[PDB]
């Protein structure tokens, strides 16, 4: 999971 | 005609918030650009780095998506969220590779 703003 | 830095970023933060990665992209692509060439603006080249990763990850560009989120570290290493997508895509390439020398 990459995370975003 | 003339956007500033500025004006594109705010246009991809709209596209990033309507789910709009294409044009998330775009925009602050265009925002990076002017940047680079040296545009005085208030907002910082790592907010920009950060709508775009995210979106050219939304993309399945997991190459590029890695690209930017090292230009980013560079700027800021210590960038939360940044250097948790750095390890995962650290892991998957690890896999990759775990796979290509049992293969
Ligand atoms: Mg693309």
């Amino acid at each position: 999971g990459p995370a975003g703003p | 005609s003339f956007l500033t830095a500025e004006d594109c970023f705010e246009l991809g933060k709209v596209a990033y918030t309507e789910a709009d990665y294409y044009h998330t992209e775009l925009w602050m692509e265009q925002a990076l650009r002017q940047l680079d060439e040296g545009e005085i603006s208030t907002i910082d080249k790592v907010s920009v780095l950060d709508y775009l990763s995210y979106a050219v990850y939304q993309q399945g560009d997991l190459d590029k998506a890695l690209l930017l989120t090292k230009k980013l570290l560079e700027l800021d290493p210590e960038h939360q969220r940044a250097n948790g997508n750095l390890k995962y895509f650290e892991y998957i390439m690890a896999k990759e590779l775990e796979h290509h020398h049992h293969h």
